[PDB]
């Protein structure tokens, strides 16, 4: 099926 | 042709065997008003009528056979005898018989092979053990008329196959075709047994009508038999010539045999044991004392060798327990398996997910994944479908980053060496580990977030060699 | 009263059965100074005295009954006979008898009902098989004086219930009240059996004192008996009319039956099997060769079908092994269960712990916790209290932060969809997962530390939906 | 003197009983060199020679005893007979016999007392049941020559001790000393038994040579025997005096006994049970209906108490299933154990690895490591070497740092209090957990990376108390 | 029984 | 046998 990543933040 | 003789003898012995079965049941299972009921066999009621009470008294196999029609039982064509030994409702209307047996001792309709055969059961003698009405029968003689060693071989074969044997076979003769005219064929006043028919075949005139009298001994004697037709109330084993060993007896259910201690046991720990006699300990399944979760008196079973050490049993195991979420419901599970594995992406091209917010994966075809065959679940009791299960737990995880050459050094592919490849670590954001399945395969994939403080660059890694998991597999009624 | 007659007969048969049982033991278990020891029955020591050597010689049931007091044995009132057939210490000091039997064949004090009943055992005859002192006894006759068809029915019922049967019943008479005046009642010179007392009751004068002589045979040796009063040294089963099947025999312990291979087995793999005869394979518990942890020869048990494939057993399993920390001590464990679960705080109100340094949780009542029923442990052997256990291993964890709408997107409540919401991740500080219990409940709670680099804000989350664990539950002697 | 006569009679009956035992075995267990074999007894092979086929035909005890040397079997001095009834290798080199019996039916050397005693076995008659070669034997006659009521008492005593019985004892005479001159001693044309030598002792001239004929019989294989020398086709148990209980029978393999339901079972659930009779339920191993992984009809075994609740078995369990990777291969595993443990370094001195890039530890001596004893694996079927296995999964992990006192507060040594000491958290880089083994010890060690944002300082920790693992231990065919 | 939290740092 | 540490970074 499906697999997704994620957003991470910048200082 | 002996193939035809064999059919006739098989039918004859079938009839003979059923009749003996009926004589040998003092209590018979009858069907009164639709509910099975045990009643005394009409043979042994001094209140039953003809022919249940008919008895001859030639206890001796060499005594004169009876000539009284209410002592022997005329059988076969022209006789209503069969009615009294078959179910009342062999016809839908009901016959003149008064008993509906729970089982057919002989077929209601006589085997068609015997309707025109050369050897027929013409008369049956019930030898009485005493002179009381309804006395016990100690021998059943079957007079078979010939309409002579070929059939005896055939009959002996058919009786061998049906777990019965003849007490003796006699040659009988009569001057006519009356059922009361049967007498023993004699050589010099000595009744001619069939074994002695080889030497005396010549001194017999063809003016007589001959037949055989097969003598059986119905009484299933009180002793256990090779044919196993004796039920045992119990059976115990001997030790050093005393009856001090374990005993086997049935419980009330009819399904269970129960093993109990013998009188010689100083401890009360009965067991079933297997022995190869190959120099090693026998293995015993032994019942021992225990306590339940509430400290009340109880018992259990232990598989042990002769040293008291536990033994090994190879089998599939199901465990049943209440669901730890909702009680009053049962759940089944098998013994689990554990496999240590790490994901297998090594270089930056496969590792780094270029656009995380937009990335849409295919766990069936993603590089670096862990893939397994779905196990087959073992046998489960009716109405408890077992589902294959799989889960993974984190075993080792680091936020490794590119080195000066764009390669990743931390590697957990072998548990004995996880610390020997260190890598250049950043900050860990965590990991998302996912388990999916098709019809044949388990697919395990993972996503890890890492911040590199050297480059202030954020990476998302797919199935990295930096993350290793312990995978647990089992079958359960609790679905995936 | 047939109810009073039946009690007399049960007592009479009890005495008879005990006496016969003693006669039927040539080797008896006696006690000599604290210990049981096997000695020869004084009946068959040509060195014992009256009444152990007393023998009558009327082998024929129709022969003259002895009239010699050193041949028959007077019983009952006025006789010291009973002393010689009961334990020496039926009284605390000791009687004139010389033997302390390990078991009471007959009660030391005669059944009180027999002290004044209308039927009493007056004399017991030990019929000798030859003319040697201490010879074997081939029939035990009990002469019962009447102080005649009612009581025979009752006695036969009592003997039926006590697993004995009378060889024959005779009518005996005497001119006075001496125990040696007993002779057989005759009709035309023929001893009157009880089966012939129906026709000859009128030709018997009331001037005689009459009684019955019950004849019992002694042993039930050699052949196994239906009531199971005969012990087997072993028992083997037939295959194709040959004694080539497995054998069961008791080992020395008195607790174990041992199954061994038959002579027809081409392999040495004995087995016990269950068969439903409903179209599937029978299930067999078969012993096969194996090797221990030192690769020395050993054996194990295998539960398999007829195809050699493992079968399934539903049961609770205990495994015993030495503690992997402190040797010399044994520990028990059960088969575990695995539960995948995530915590359930989703919104900022429940998730964020505002002042972490000050927070004191109430793991029993915190929102988002995982709560389970404390399982019940199975039976364990005496002195091994099992404690319920629970543990948690991390399955997935990410350092999620508020999104553009103040919502947390990452959710691991379903293992098959852990990657479906990525969320917006910060830097992970780790997690603390705690397991506590009340009397009935497991409480699983967790605390996660997260730094949000977008806001440079420090967060502590309580029971978050972005943390998932594999919960392992089992029982063990090793406590929580 | 009856003491010497008793010794002589004991030898005679030993010989008699041994010979009788051989006749009563149609299938005998022979040793064809290195291995037991079932062969047809040479007595009942129509292909064997003298003296195996010799048969007399005097079925009647009053009939003429044979005078043909190829019919009776001459015994004792001057005869080579004993060779054919003893083992082929009673001398290490070998006799003229062709059979190596697995047991001695009679001793190889005749009892030393019988070489010169006054009563000797002179001739053995094997009474044939018919006129075929190798026919069954129905009576064994032992002609004992006197070199007469003193010896019969002794012979009867010795036979009483050996579980054999004389069909009859006859007086035989001969005019000279030939083995075929034996004829039955007659009084007025009637053969003289031993139950008539008392009254007819006077009419016998001393000019004849006298002896005794003890007649025995071989086939005692109709009713199961106490000594277990008769095989059962099946065995069923009783309930309430009916043959409605479970049944045991051997299958074709020779290895398995099979339990099946009785006719009284309302359900088809056969079971074997253990019972202590100490006030608690018996435990039963019962076969029940089930379904396989493809929902096809199948069965399984259930260990249950009388309430239908699962029961407990203490044993080592092996599970067999196809490898979830290669499929074409089978793998074995044991039931695992779970241990919660945390590492045990607490202070900064032990925690901090000063120079990580250069640091290489000794996992067998590092401070704070987890150390356990390597488990022993249970017995496994031949060719399935079991290996001890161990794995660790993360249970709790935080990136703790030094507090204002240089101490670390986070502690996961006790699962019930993992959250009670919080610590001062930085950013987690992850952990590398390593498991190694020597011959005797498991070593579990770990390395954790942590960034402290307060001091902008990078840390590497060794075996920290704020990292805890759930340790799984088991045995498997899959290596470490 | 009880439960507790841990303290994280401010940059 | 052996055990090794790992290098971490510096902003």
């Amino acid at each position: 099926s499906e697999g997704g990543a994620f957003t991470v933040n910048m200082p | 042709d002996e193939a035809r003789r064999q059919i006739v003898s098989n039918a004859l012995i079938s009839e003979i065997a059923g009749i003996v079965d009926f004589v040998a049941e003092e209590q018979i299972t009858v069907i009164e008003q639709g509910i099975e009921k045990e009643i005394t066999n009409p043979l042994y009621e001094q209140s039953s009528g003809i022919p249940y009470i008919n008895r001859t008294t030639n206890k001796d196999l060499n005594s004169t056979m009876s000539t009284n029609a209410s002592e022997f039982i005329n059988w076969g064509a022209g006789t209503s005898t069969r009615i009294f030994f078959t179910r009342k409702y062999c016809i839908s209307t009901g016959t003149q018989g008064n008993y509906e047996f729970s089982k057919d001792y002989i077929p209601c309709e006589e085997p068609a092979i015997l309707s025109n055969s050369d050897l027929k059961i013409d008369r049956i003698d019930f030898v009485a053990t005493d002179n009381t009405v309804g006395s016990a029968i100690e021998r059943v003689d079957f007079i078979l008329t010939f309409d002579f060693s070929n059939y005896v071989s055939s009959l002996e074969k058919a009786a061998e196959q049906h777990s019965i044997s003849f007490k003796d076979i006699y040659v009988v003769e009569r001057n006519s075709s009356g059922a009361a005219g049967w007498r023993l064929t004699t050589i010099s006043g000595k009744p001619l047994t069939f074994s002695g028919l080889s030497k005396n075949i010549g001194s017999l005139d063809k003016t007589k009508n001959y037949g055989l009298r097969l003598s059986i001994d119905p009484n299933l004697g009180k002793f256990l038999r090779a044919d196993g037709r004796v039920g045992a109330d119990k059976l115990c084993w001997n030790i050093d010539n005393k009856m001090s060993g374990p005993c086997l007896a049935a419980d009330d259910s009819g399904n269970n045999l129960v093993l109990t201690k013998g009188k010689g046991a100083k401890s009360n720990e009965p067991g079933l044991c297997w022995d190869l006699n190959t120099g090693t300990s026998k293995l015993c399944l032994t019942q021992i004392e225990g306590k339940d979760n509430n400290d009340k008196d109880a018992s259990l079973i232990k598989l042990k060798d002769d040293n008291g050490n536990p033994a090994t049993m190879l089998a599939n195991i199901l465990v049943e327990e209440k669901s730890m979420t909702d009680s009053t419901k049962k759940e089944l599970r098998t013994i689990p398996n554990t496999i240590y594995a790490a994901f297998s992406n090594s270089n930056a091209s496969d590792l780094v997910i270029t656009n995380p917010g937009n990335y849409i994966g295919n766990v069936t075809s993603e590089k670096g994944r862990i893939e397994l065959n779905v196990q087959d679940c073992p046998v489960s009791p009716d109405g408890n479908k077992l589902h294959p299960r799989l889960s993974a737990s984190i075993a080792s995880i680091v936020a490794d980053t590119k080195d000066s050459n764009g390669k990743y050094q931390a590697d957990f592919s072998s548990l004995a060496g996880n610390r020997n490849s260190g890598g250049q670590l950043g900050y860990l954001s965590g990991t998302a580990i996912q388990v999916n399945q098709s019809g044949s395969k388990w697919y395990i994939t993972a996503t890890m977030g890492v911040f590199d403080p050297l480059t202030n660059t954020t990476y998302v890694y797919l199935n990295p060699k930096f993350l290793s998991v312990n995978i647990t597999t089992w079958c359960s009624t609790e679905p995936q």
